[PDB]
């Protein structure tokens, strides 16, 4: 036919390899190793994570008997609500303040993409011409919706304060900051205006606002720095939820300048409010206030798992190595 | 019936004739596109993927891009149309070529050139000697006396040596002349065309008078004329009638049992994937009937009914869930099986060194079928042998010679140095010649013979219609015995260069019963000599009682017996003068026809050849190609059968199962006449067969056991049935005098009733049609034609490198292959379930649970080059011990490592992985992952936590399945992560992987997906090792 085939290791099929085999020499370790790795990063999670100081208050007050339940139907449209809770033991450092939903498929396949990122990033084009991706919120009567989509429509629209009742019975205001609550990339990459101009109401010229919300978008905060598309609220909110249940930040209580705790153990009220209703689809609002610790937050089902599999790992090393020495 | 009528084009043109032109191939330059119909239904996943094309065209239900599987499908559809338009286009070649062959036809009056199309029923031709026979004629005349032929029927069966053909009679006499052939009206109401090549039942009607008919006077399409200047005679069939393309069958798709496993267990995928998408659809239904309807910000207008919004994400499950069958798995084979066949092509150890012919893989698309081989139907002459039959011993008088003790050849020119003969005390003593017997011996063999001369160019050439014979002749030229030619009356041989022409009285005719032949010569000074040759048996029952060496002889005999060399009886007469005149004149009024001329002829015969003296004996050797016993017995190790399918005579057939050590002295050999009976029993009612281990039929009892109304076909299936049942209870069966459809008739019979992976092996156009009907075919190269080599999905030389593309290529190419579709559906079923358990969260609205580059770039840069390498390196043994170790083929042809079992077991661990790639980072989120300004368990955290995970763990997965870790090996799998891994880190994906919780959620997702899976392998080895761990262990 043809000449001989070249003399290479590819081509002859020997090429340099090695053949490892699970030999007990080598998986009984890694059994033995990952059970004892993962047992004190088990503890040791699960040890920061019930150090954490959080309290979870649910104010939809759809239970009736309950300082909320007029607000479930407001007549008046300018509807509040007051909370009072007690914190038995003082937070420390930084306090965050996350607000929670309940069965709110914020995941939902027609609300994900209900959105116009290209108009979020800021470009003059897609400022006037929204997407057919937010086509039901598209225009509201002649023109766009400037934040066009089933998202931006839907912002959380609740206020949330909190109060501290001290000895006196007087309540003191708690300062709430409502600035870097966002992603960095969010403010500064992701979110931008309309460029041109120097005041936001020009810029959003001949934009409606959404239907739900009850005012526009020029003006979200009186900082120009945290209003328009870079808003923390309305960017927190458009950062969609993976699961129905979730929270989203919304303030962030500092430290105090001085060492007393950043919230002294006592009563405290919570004063909200009521704009969002959540009781048609049987939707539960909150309020959490966590404090935050040098691993991340709280989660003790990640601190359990490891304990869960860094044991079995352990175990499941006993049990092959006695199937090993009787198969020796 | 048949009806031809000579010269006369417009007969019956008044359809059932056929022109002489042959079309092999299958598609034209428009019905080549329709081969989407062959490549769409048989393969229903290429169907599932058109229906996936057409279901993501519709923006109304689309979830993904459909740019993304027409151009994978137009590369799965493209490169099979490729493979298949190069192999038809081939066809066009060598039908083109044997189209355009040249004869002579009788035009009006003359004799004119013409092509091999023009041909047609009742045409008269010319052909010269060399030349291939058109067209299945009658033959006319001759340039030799009594309109004599002799024709090599080397397609017909894969033998070279002549055969003999004669014409009529009255024809002989009045056709010589071009003239009379021109005007020749001759009619011939003959048989239908068919596949028989020995037969043929028809008549000449001329001259007022019929003439009968018979395959001796027939030459048909696939032979050649050889020693006579021209021969003349009239087409009878043409072109598709003739025999030899009746013996011949469709060039049928070849596909591996393993693409037709996949297509039944892609079936059930599926039936899954409806089943899901009509259950997801089923929830969204109900869901939006309650929390979808009262959910105001999930209002978009439009209102839908909650039954409709059921059907649309329907065919969004369809789409979300598609790669439940990626299109992947179909690209990527294409990979493995192009790579695994340029292995074939690659191979050292199949390379034929002085032939300088490597291994081919023609078919690349059956390499992992070559480890499912359970019967090997091979071809004898060319394949099992070298068509080299040379002279190796002899017993000349009572010494026996050729024993390497103590050639040139020089002192005869005549000698053409063929023979390999070591010997010196034969060449000292033909030389000295201080023994008469010595001389005779040699003489005998080149004046008792029918072999004929060429004298060509100068050449000497001898051409034989017995092998045996042709070899003798051989011989004695190179011992100076030198036959030059020979005329009707006189034979003229050199002896040491000095011409002696002598003059033959008689030539005693070789018969299959009569086992032996003479020549009665008279020498120039007067003597007469009854020069005698013959089998063993049959020459010791005419001895004179003066022989003193017969048991000499016999035991010289015993010796060549055990070396399975063929042997032949020499003896010599001195009949006197008057005894032959008298005996003359006897033969001579036997010659004429009288009422038998059979029983007349044995009888003088008979006498003739009494009181002979023995010379001795001769030894031929029918040479094996090499390393052929040890091949047997190495594939025989492997649980692979090997018949062997020859066109070959009975007696050559049998010699050569002897010497490949297919039978053995244990085997005791049945024959046709024992199954018939042993096949008639079972009818009138595990075949003993099973203990006898033997199997010798010829072509002619085929036909009487497999018989070629409804109760007629009910016996059909069953005598056929039997004769399958018997025959693969013996661990040889031989078939001989089988035309080439008879060889692939026994291919289809084990693969109807044994559902046996075949392979067919042979050189030749003889074995075409076996090779084109066994699940695998080989050609071994060497035939100038090249008809088994372009019909053969692999073609190499020699038969001894079926051990490395059985025990080796196509072991490993099994291995390599279930290993590839296993992991591929397993990291494709984890991959795409993660959807399913999501629905259950976000209202079954078939949102994915990854983004949308993760899901297209999943199969095509995250875990794509660890599976293909793997499929292309991965060997659990070398080479070595691969074929130390014959046993590890059984591994294939069990089916073992590809099953619906092993396929299942890949569905639970693809579903368990999808299970714990979900459920732990949601568990993970549940519980507010690393909450702060920078981390609030967005779902872009969830999708790259997931595919973070998906992607580690399936990468590792596949480094587990990888035996043999290779640095490719190695690069691929730490490269595939770290380039998923680099992709998303500028070269929110980055955001979430710079966090504890969301790593140390990774590590206990990885480790739960891996850690448990390394205890069942680790487990099942120690417990249930297999045939390859124990060698692994023992390297
Ligand atoms: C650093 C180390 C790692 C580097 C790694 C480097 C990168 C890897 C390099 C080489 C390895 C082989 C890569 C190709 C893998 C298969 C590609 C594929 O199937 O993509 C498909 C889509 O992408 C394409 O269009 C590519 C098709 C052409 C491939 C060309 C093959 C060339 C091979 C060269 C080998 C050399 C090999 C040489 C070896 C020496 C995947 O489709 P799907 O199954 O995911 O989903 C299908 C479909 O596609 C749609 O998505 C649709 O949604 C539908 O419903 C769904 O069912
Ligand atoms: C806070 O957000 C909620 C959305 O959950 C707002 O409620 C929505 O308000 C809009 C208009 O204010 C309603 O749209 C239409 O209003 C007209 C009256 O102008 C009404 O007659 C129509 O039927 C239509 O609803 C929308 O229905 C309403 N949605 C719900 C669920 O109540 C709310 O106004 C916001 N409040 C503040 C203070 O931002
Ligand atoms: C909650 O506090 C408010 C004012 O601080 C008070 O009017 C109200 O009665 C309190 N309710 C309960 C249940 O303590
Ligand atoms: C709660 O907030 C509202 C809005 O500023 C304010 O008017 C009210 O006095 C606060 N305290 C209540 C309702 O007890
Ligand atoms: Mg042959």
């Amino acid at each position: 036919k043809t000449r001989r085939p070249d003399n290479t290791a590819f081509k002859q099929q020997r090429l340099p390899a090695w053949q490892p085999i699970l030999t007990a020499g080598t998986v009984l370790p890694i059994f033995f190793i990952i059970g004892l790795i993962f047992i004190p990063i088990g503890i040791g999670i699960f040890v920061t994570s019930n150090n954490i100081r959080e309290i979870e208050i649910d104010y939809t007050g759809t239970e009736p008997s309950s300082p909320c339940n007029k607000c479930l139907s407001p007549d008046v449209t300018p509807c509040f609500c007051t909370i009072n809770f007690t914190l038995e033991k003082s937070f420390e450092g930084n306090v965050f303040m996350y607000y929670g939903l309940s069965n709110f498929y914020q995941n939902h396949r027609r609300y994900v993409k209900s959105r116009d990122d290209s108009q979020l990033n800021g470009d003059s084009s897609a400022l006037l011409n929204p997407s057919k991706e937010c086509e039901p919120y598209r225009r509201n009567e002649d023109k766009p919706i400037a934040p066009c989509g089933a998202i931006a429509n839907s912002m959380f629209n609740d206020t949330l304060e909190l109060f501290l009742i001290g000895n006196d019975s007087y309540p003191i205001p708690i300062a709430l900051k409502k600035k870097g609550i966002a992603w960095w990339t969010d403010k500064n990459v992701k979110f931008r205006n309309p460029p041109g101009g120097d005041n936001l109401e020009e810029r959003f010229k001949g934009t409606t606002k959404p239907v739900n919300w009850l005012k526009p978008v020029y003006m979200l905060d009186s900082d120009p720095d945290n209003n328009g598309f870079i808003n923390e609220d309305f960017i927190v909110w458009m950062r969609t939820a993976a699961l129905p249940t979730f929270r989203k930040l919304y303030r962030l209580i500092e430290r105090k300048s001085d060492l007393h705790p950043t919230l002294p153990a006592g009563r405290y009220s919570l004063n909200v409010t009521y704009n969002y209703p959540v009781h048609y689809f049987d939707g539960r609002k909150r309020m959490i206030l966590s404090t935050i610790s040098w691993m991340g937050g709280k989660n003790p089902f990640l601190g359990i798992a490891y304990i869960a599999v860094g044991s079995i790992s352990f175990l499941l090393g006993v049990v092959l190595l006695v199937i090993n020495h009787k198969y020796r | 019936t048949w009806q031809v009528k000579a010269n006369d084009r417009k007969y019956h043109e008044q359809s059932k004739y056929a022109n002489n032109a042959i079309k092999t191939y299958k598609y034209n330059a428009f019905t080549f596109i329709p081969m989407n119909l062959f490549e769409q239904f048989k393969r229903a996943a290429n169907l599932y993927f058109l229906a996936l094309l057409i279901l993501q065209a519709v923006p109304q239900i689309s979830t993904l891009a459909w740019y993304t599987t027409l151009v994978p499908l137009l590369v799965v559809l493209g490169v099979t149309a490729i493979k298949d338009l190069v192999d038809d286009v081939a066809r066009h070649k060598m039908d083109k070529e044997i189209n355009n062959r040249t004869c002579e036809v009788i035009k009006d009056g003359r004799f004119k050139v013409a092509k091999w199309k023009e041909i047609q029923v009742g045409d008269v031709i010319r052909l010269k000697k060399n030349d291939f026979v058109p067209a299945d004629i009658l033959l006319l005349s001759s340039s030799e006396p009594n309109s004599l032929c002799y024709v090599e029927t080397a397609e017909l069966d894969g033998e070279t040596n002549l055969k003999f053909k004669m014409s009529l009679e009255i024809t002989d006499q009045y056709l010589q002349r071009e003239d009379t052939l021109a005007t020749f009206d001759g009619f011939i109401e003959c048989e239908e065309p068919n596949n028989r090549l020995d037969k043929f039942t028809g008549t000449l009607f001329w001259r007022n008078t019929s003439f009968p008919l018979d395959a001796d006077k027939i030459l048909l399409r696939g032979c050649v004329i050889r020693n006579t200047d021209f021969c003349h005679g009239l087409v009878i069939f043409a072109g598709a009638d003739t025999k030899i393309m009746k013996n011949s069958g469709k060039t049928r798709f070849k596909r591996t049992k393993i693409d037709y496993l996949m297509n039944y267990m892609v079936y059930t995928i599926f039936v899954v994937l409806i089943l899901l998408s009509a259950g997801l659809a089923i929830g969204h239904a109900y869901w939006e009937a309650q929390v979808g309807n009262s959910s105001w910000y999930l209002y978009d207008g439009e209102d839908d009914t909650p039954s409709y919004r059921g059907f649309l994400i329907f065919w969004g499950y369809i789409i979300v869930l598609n790669t439940m069958v990626p299109i992947s798995l179909y690209v990527s084979v294409e990979v493995i099986r192009l790579g695994q066949s340029h292995f074939i092509n690659w191979d050292l150890q199949m390379y034929y060194a002085e032939k300088d012919t490597p291994a081919k893989a023609r078919t690349t698309t059956l390499n992992e079928q070559l480890g499912q081989i359970h019967y090997i139907f091979s071809d004898k002459t060319g394949t099992l042998t070298q068509n080299i039959m040379t002279f190796k011993k002899c017993c000349i008088n009572g010494q026996i010679y050729g024993d390497h003790r103590d050639v040139d050849f020089s002192w005869n020119t005549y000698a053409d140095g063929k023979l390999a003969f070591y010997d010196h005390y034969l060449i000292e003593q033909i030389q000295s010649g201080k023994e008469p017997e010595v001389r005779q011996f040699f003489f005998l063999l080149a004046v008792c013979h029918t072999v004929m001369v060429d004298r060509t160019d100068g050449q000497l050439n001898y051409q034989a219609a017995s092998p045996d014979e042709g070899a003798l002749v051989n011989a004695a030229r190179n011992f100076g015995f030198a036959f030059l030619a020979r005329t009707q009356n006189t034979i003229t041989i050199s002896e040491l260069g000095t011409e002696r022409t002598y003059n033959v009285l008689a030539i005693l005719d070789f018969n299959s019963d009569r086992k032996r032949m003479s020549i009665i010569v008279r020498t120039p000074e007067g003597n007469i000599k009854l020069y005698c040759k013959g089998a063993d048996t049959v020459i010791y029952e005419r001895l004179h009682r003066m022989n003193p060496t017969k048991q000499e002889t016999q035991d010289a005999l015993d010796i060549f017996a055990n070396e399975t060399l063929r042997t032949l009886c020499l003896c010599y007469k001195e009949i006197e003068e008057k005894e032959f005149t008298e005996w003359n004149k006897k033969f001579m009024a036997a010659s004429v026809a009288s009422t038998n001329r059979d029983e007349a002829l044995d009888k003088v015969y008979e006498e003739i050849e009494k009181d002979l003296i023995l010379l001795g004996a001769t030894a031929i050797e029918d040479k094996l190609q090499d390393g052929v016993p040890e091949t047997i017995s190495k594939l025989a190790k492997a649980d692979i059968k090997i018949w062997v399918l020859t066109g070959d005579k009975k007696e050559t057939a049998e010699n050569i199962g002897f010497a490949c050590e297919l039978l053995t002295e244990d085997t005791t050999i049945c024959y046709g006449e024992d199954i018939n009976s042993l096949l008639h029993a079972r009818m009138e009612n595990f075949f003993p067969p099973g203990g006898n281990r033997a199997l010798i039929i010829t072509g002619s009892w085929l036909n009487e056991i497999l018989l070629e109304k409804r109760r007629l076909e009910a016996k059909k299936e069953q005598r056929q049935k039997n004769f399958v049942d018997l025959a693969c209870e013996c661990s040889a069966v031989i078939c001989c005098r089988v035309t080439p459809k008879q060889k692939a008739m026994v291919v289809d019979l084990v693969k109807r009733y044994k559902k046996a992976i075949t392979l067919a092996i042979g050189d030749g156009a003889n074995d075409v049609n076996m090779i084109k009907t066994a699940h695998i075919g080989v050609g071994i190269s060497g035939q100038e034609g090249m008809q088994a080599v372009m019909s053969s999905d692999y073609s190499f030389a020699q038969f001894r490198y079926l051990q490395r593309l059985l025990l080796v290529h196509g072991r490993w190419s099994y291995i390599r292959m279930c290993k590839f579709l296993r992991y591929f559906f397993y990291k494709n079923f984890a991959f795409t379930l993660v959807h399913f358990w999501y629905s259950f969260f976000n209202g079954y609205s078939a949102q994915t649970a990854y983004e949308d580059w993760f899901i297209t770039l999943y199969n095509v840069l995250y875990t794509s080059l660890p599976v293909l390498l793997m499929g292309l390196l991965d060997q659990d043994v070398s080479d070595k011990l691969s074929l130390r170790f014959p046993g590890l083929y059984i591994v294939g042809q069990r089916d073992l490592l590809f099953n619906y079992k092993r396929f299942f077991v890949s569905l639970l661990h693809g579903v368990l992985t999808s299970m714990i790639l979900f459920f732990i980072p949601l568990g993970a989120y549940l519980q507010t992952v690393g909450q702060d300004g920078e981390a609030p368990s967005d779902y872009q955290s969830f999708a790259v936590t997931i595919a973070s995970a998906l992607v580690i763990t399936v990468n590792f997965q596949i480094g587990l399945d990888t035996s043999y870790w290779t640095f490719v090996n190695a690069f691929s799998i730490f490269g595939s992560i770290a380039l998923y891994f680099g992709i998303m880190f500028d070269f929110t994906a980055s955001n979430a992987l710079r966090q504890p919780y969301i790593w140390l959620t990774i590590i206990l997702t990885v480790a739960v997906c891996l850690l448990p899976v390394v205890a069942i392998r680790f487990l099942s080895m120690t417990i249930w090792p297999s045939e390859s761990d124990k060698i692994q262990k023992h390297r």
